[PDB]
């Protein structure tokens, strides 16, 4: 699995 | 495992999954494995919604980008679906009443630092 | 009373919830002839644990019953709890050890003890929730006790349900449908939980007749994440339950499915339960 987070 | 917070939150998911199954790009109970696979023969910007593997989250967004296939957790807190927040995120994360409405919004936003590219769904 | 400086560490018993249970021996004389007692301590001391751990003690302290584990005393190190030592350990592991040496009338005997324990628990307005074979203890071949009131809460004066809007990891298979949806735990949530406990008994939980393995088998061993809880609710709302235990009397499985009734009202009380248990006990 390759998870990330969103930057605004 | 995390049980539901309230009756409202349960009936929320019923409508969330209903509208998700009607959407066509909802892949039920699919792990992060096929995500890196099914989105390999798809152009960068192709996405899908699947059941999270973590016990904290219901659904999870997977999207093919230039760096590769990236997955995104979709938290449901107090009856609103939002993407997981970054510590370097200056602007607050958007909340939505429907899970589908979360998708349409993101179609600038970046991901750790390539941009967020939502273009085409993956039919099921 | 008690002093931890006299407690000699003999061995570790087991671990459950947010603490560790160790076999020690309190002997003020230090000549090593003292009586053996079980000791439960906190691994990581936090405010969200040390406070809740102490609430468990205050509950157990108010619990005095033959079928409720006997509270011994307390000592601090980071709190530390002193309780009686039950050699055969948990009902879960004991039922697996001696499958053959335990017959039908014995399983009904425990059930009667668990019921009478739940009645003494219910009269003081407590909701165990964590009712499972891993939380029930065995003093001797013919007597069992209920232990670990960690998840036990106190009922309000007016409200008959205790609702936790901020849930953590939970045994969702021992949970009632009402406990899965609104996270509301009633005395009927213990009747449901007892239903699964009653299931565990007549199976001895052999190989893959476990409440998780069975429920997972029904919803499919592919559905993962928090989405499992959802599918389980669909399964319970669609009147699907855990199958009949292998070689289980008919009247007993009926009771299981009647505790597994969706409606709270239709779930038989622990009064009605203990009656049928003893009714089938002396008949056989
Ligand atoms: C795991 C859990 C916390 C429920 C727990 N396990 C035990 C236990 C296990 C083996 C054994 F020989 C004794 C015990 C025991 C005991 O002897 N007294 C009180 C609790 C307790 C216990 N409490």
């Amino acid at each position: 699995v390759e998870y990330s987070t969103v930057v605004h | 495992l995390k049980t539901f917070s309230s009756k409202s939150e349960y009936q929320l998911v019923v409508n969330a999954v209903r509208k998700l199954q009607e959407s066509g790009f909802y892949w039920s109970a699919v792990t992060g494995g096929e995500a890196n696979l099914l989105l390999s023969a798809e152009p960068a910007g192709t996405f899908l919604i699947r059941d999270s593997s973590d016990q904290r989250h219901f659904f999870t967004l997977s999207v093919k980008t230039q760096s590769g296939t990236k997955n995104l957790r979709i938290q449901c807190e107090g009856g609103s679906f939002s993407l997981q927040s970054d510590p370097r995120s200056t602007q607050p994360v958007p909340r939505f009443d429907c899970v589908l409405k979360l998708v349409h919004h993101y179609m600038a936003y970046y991901i750790y630092k390539i941009p967020l590219v939502l273009s085409r769904p993956l039919s099921s | 009373q008690f002093e931890e400086r006299h407690l000699k560490f003999l061995q570790q018993l087991g671990k459950g919830n947010f603490g560790s249970v160790e076999m020690c021996r309190y002997d003020p004389l230090q000549d090593n002839t003292g009586e053996v007692v079980a000791v439960k301590k906190l691994q990581h001391s936090t405010e969200e644990h040390l406070r809740d751990f102490e609430r468990e003690i205050e509950i157990l302290k108010s619990l005095q019953h033959d079928n409720i584990v006997k509270y011994k005393g307390v000592c601090y190190s980071n709190l530390r709890l002193i309780m009686e030592y039950l050699p055969y350990g948990s009902l879960r592991d004991y039922l697996q050890k001696h499958k053959e040496r335990i017959d039908h009338k014995k399983l009904l005997q425990y059930t009667s003890q668990i019921c009478k324990g739940m009645e003494y628990l219910g009269t003081k307005r407590y909701i165990h929730r964590d009712l499972a074979t891993r939380n029930i203890l065995v003093e001797n071949e013919n007597r069992v006790k209920i232990g670990d009131f960690g998840l036990t809460k106190v009922l309000p004066q007016d409200k008959e349900y205790y609702k936790v809007k901020e849930p953590g990891e939970s045994p969702i298979f021992w949970y009632a449908p009402e406990s899965l949806t609104e996270s509301k735990f009633s005395v009927a949530s213990d009747v449901w939980s007892f239903g699964v406990v009653l299931y565990e008994l007549f199976t001895y939980i052999e190989k893959s007749k476990s409440p998780p393995v069975e429920f997972m088998r029904m919803i499919g061993n592919d559905k993962q994440g928090q989405m499992i809880v959802f599918h389980l609710i669909e399964l319970l709302k669609s009147n699907g339950r855990l199958p009949r235990p292998e070689g289980c009397p008919d009247e007993i499985y009926v009771i299981m499915t009647e505790c597994w009734n969706n409606n709270v009202s239709q779930r038989p009380s622990f009064r009605d339960l203990s009656l049928r248990v003893d009714q089938i006990r002396d008949s056989i």
